């Protein structure tokens, strides 16, 4: 019963650098596939990277290529969005997905 | 998007399916569209009545989760490996998704002589999917991964192929308006039957007869099946309505002659449904060439015909013998089916099925599910 | 070795023969009927056939002045009587001059789905309408081909066929043919002995069977039985294992259902020549239960493939594709044989054995 | 009822000539296909001709093309068979025919 909790948004300037970390707790995780969405105020649900139970499948969208890494720790039951170059057409709030469950998102704003 | 029109082939009879690439390279597989169930199992071995299968050692981009799940169901069974690959939609999509796939190995009548699908398209809720709602449904992952609104529409084109939009509704798939009825409860495709009619006629039944657990929009069911109660009363309302035994249990058809014209003498079975301001009802019908149902096909002077309507123990479902008169919405954001007149249900020119509203909601709990 | 698989078509909708006529040739397709005399076929556009003999196209066609009806019990055909030089493809090197009749105003004669358009009746003189001096199509090939006074038939539409016009072909049957006399030159009318079924004697008079005639009929689908006969036919077989009997409904059984497997064979009893002795022919399930969808699924749909006559037992098509049948009018005659195209997956359908004797039966069965 | 009656029938030498008749009574000869067909002593009947039902479409075994004649006078229910050039092998019964039934026949005879 898929219960995640996201973190590691806060507020960066441009060609700035986070790492967002996502916690599940109450379903098998390290059998899930896992994805990042994200979702600007009044802009569209934006799919960013999905990753396979294992780690060694990760599709990405093109804007995020070569920029955003994805992976997970499965040991520790936790995905991870390395998050590199980030510009002001980042700021989103980021959502850790699966099983069409998600968690309420971490904050990550670029900003001059 | 509107590469999605036409992307199913088949029949009412048989199932409607769709084509899917899966893997890589791409293997190209058969997949019937299920909306009563909600894995994405494939034919992982050959079999006897199948001329193809996913070959999981032909990908490269394969992985296993290393556990496998078996499904029973009335009759028959099937067992298969759970692991997840990359699939893409050569009717609706430029790219691919990466999505849970259950490998048959094991069976037990699912595969069937002369069925041209090789696996199963389940697109129901999380809460179905088996071994856990946990494992991502093909419509979650798809919707997730290719920024599609969360909603589906089919239109079946066989009475006497069709097309499946994965991301929305085709105004080209129907005419006139789309009325739309409350999803229940998010398993199956559960709604609310209020009222059901043969020939004008209502039946002397509770509105609670009809949801007994559960009235579901079911693609993957061939007939519309009424609890005994209700099949028991519809059966003496429609032999009433006019010409006829074995026919209504489906265990003998009966001919006739082509100018004894069969259609003409059996009444129209309306279903009531609550619409989305509940003050109102609407009326999706069907007439006689929908449940009526010729076999032979020959084209000569005679036909033999199936009752196209049978018991069900504890499930009203509509399936194929409706589901042929409408398209239909599974707009799941919403939480509402949606159905509106289809054009391609027409046997000779002639309308097969119709949709009518508003009525009022007096003579008729506020509330007629369990 | 030239006329094997010279027809075409099924045990439902017909076996139907190629057949070239006039000049230049017109090319008809024309159904193989054992049971009527006439040569006709259509003359106009009809809307349930591809082509038609357009006898103004034929330059040695010639009219003889008058025409016919004929009526059955379902309908009827009209036709114009002429004269024209036909040939058989794969049988014949040259033409003969035959009657025709062609085709201009029918009623339920032509039919959906139907793959012919014209009729061949190979039974007696006595029965050409308007009236036995119409030559008949297989006295004028017997007479100007100098052709032995016989043909034969086998079908494989069980689970096309042959027509040999002029004699009998080895590899169309297998063991030995065995000959029941002709009773009557009209029909094909035989003398039939004795009805088992599931290997049980109905409990009838032998008479019941010849009342009012039993015949050999090509241009029929189903056995069809006197009402009397039917009903022990019904008894028995429901006994051994309602629309259905009727033909009002079809039987669905699924495959592991195995539904041949539990209905009974039905024998019939026919005269040797020497008329001390006698041999029977058998059917199985397979062929009077009759899958009608064949739509390769995992259950199939039946009819059961006999039917109430008023006036006759006809040995239709529902027998004969069980045997190779001999109609040896030179001998006065009817050979019936196994025939190997009869099997179903290799499993035979039908069954021939003898001599039984005659003992316990009246020595003659016709009233 | 086809009733039939050949005659004209007789013994000739070889090279010569004779003219057969056929006489039908109780049928509709005017509207029948005619035939004659022969045999000699116990060797299979032989086809010779026919003539459809006013004359116009004869047809011959080749045995005997350009030196028998078939015709027929309507109005007179009569068949004939114009025989020129015989030789000892037209010896035979000759028969005319029509709808299975055949006349007595006659006798024609071609000897040195
Ligand atoms: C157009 C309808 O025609 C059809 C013809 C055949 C079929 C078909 O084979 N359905 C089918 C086959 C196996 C199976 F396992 C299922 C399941 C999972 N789906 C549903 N809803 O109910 C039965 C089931 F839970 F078992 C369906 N479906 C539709
Ligand atoms: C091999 C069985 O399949 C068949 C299917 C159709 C038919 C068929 O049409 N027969 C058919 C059709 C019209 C018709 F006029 C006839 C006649 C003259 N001949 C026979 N013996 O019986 C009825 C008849 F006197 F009217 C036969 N026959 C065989």
């Amino acid at each position: 019963q898929v219960q995640l909790q996201e973190s590691g948004g806060g507020l960066v300037q441009p060609g700035g650098s986070l790492r967002l970390s996502c916690a599940a707790s109450g379903f098998t995780f390290s059998s899930a596939i896992m994805t990042w969405v994200r979702q600007a105020p009044g802009k569209g649900r934006e799919w960013v990277s999905t990753i396979g139970s294992d780690g060694s499948i990760t599709t990405y969208a093109d804007s995020v290529k070569g920029r955003f890494t994805i992976s997970r720790d499965n040991a520790r039951n936790t995905l991870y969005l390395q998050m590199n170059s980030l510009k002001p057409e980042d700021t989103a709030v980021y959502y850790c997905t699966s099983a069409g469950r998600r968690g309420p998102g971490t904050q990550v704003t670029v900003s001059s | 998007f509107l590469a999605m029109v036409d992307n199913l082939q088949g029949d009412s009879g048989r199932g409607y399916y769709l084509e899917m690439l899966i893997g890589t390279p791409p293997q190209k597989l058969q997949i019937l569209v299920d909306t009563g169930s909600s894995n994405f199992a494939v034919a992982g071995t050959p079999h006897s009545y199948i001329d193809t299968y996913f070959d999981t050692e032909r990908s490269s981009t394969y992985r296993s989760k290393g556990f496998d799940v078996t499904v029973k169901y009335t009759q028959g069974s099937w067992t298969g490996f759970v692991g997840e690959d990359l699939v893409t939609i050569p009717k609706g999509f430029n790219t691919s998704f990466l999505v849970n796939i259950a490998t048959i190995f094991e069976s037990e009548n699912f595969f069937l002589p002369g069925i041209k699908w090789n696996g199963i398209l389940g697109l129901a809720y999380a809460t179905l999917a088996k071994p856990s709602s946990s494992l991502e449904t093909f419509f979650d992952s798809l919707v997730t991964q290719a920024n599609i609104p969360n909603v589906f529409s089919m239109q079946m084109c066989g009475a006497g192929g069709g097309s499946l939009v994965l991301g929305g509704i085709e105004p080209s798939l129907y005419k006139g308006d789309i009325w739309y009825t409350p999803i229940k409860e998010e398993w199956y495709y559960q709604i609310e039957i209020l009222k059901l009619e043969i020939g004008g006629q209502s039946l002397n039944l509770d509105c609670r007869e009809y949801n007994a657990d559960k009235a579901i929009v079911d693609s993957g069911t061939t007939l519309l099946r009424l609890p005994q109660k209700v099949f028991d009363a519809v059966v003496e309302a429609v032999a009433r309505a006019s010409l006829i035994d074995g026919f209504w249990t489906g265990s003998q058809l009966a001919c006739w002659t082509n100018s004894e014209t069969p259609w003409s003498y059996f009444p129209k079975i309306s279903i009531y449904l609550r619409d989305e301001n509940s003050s109102r009802s609407f009326r999706i019908t069907i007439l006689p060439q929908l449940y009526i149902q010729p076999m032979m096909g020959a084209g000569l002077n005679y036909e033999c015909y199936r009752f196209g309507i049978s018991p069900s123990t504890n499930a009203l479902v509509i399936g194929a013998t409706v589901m042929e008169g409408f398209y239909v919405i599974f707009d799941r954001a919403q939480k509402r089916v949606g159905f509106a007149a289809s054009p391609c249900a027409e046997i000779a020119g002639a309308a097969v099925s119709e949709i009518s509203g508003p009525f009022s909601t007096e003579d008729v709990a506020s509330n007629c599910v369990p």
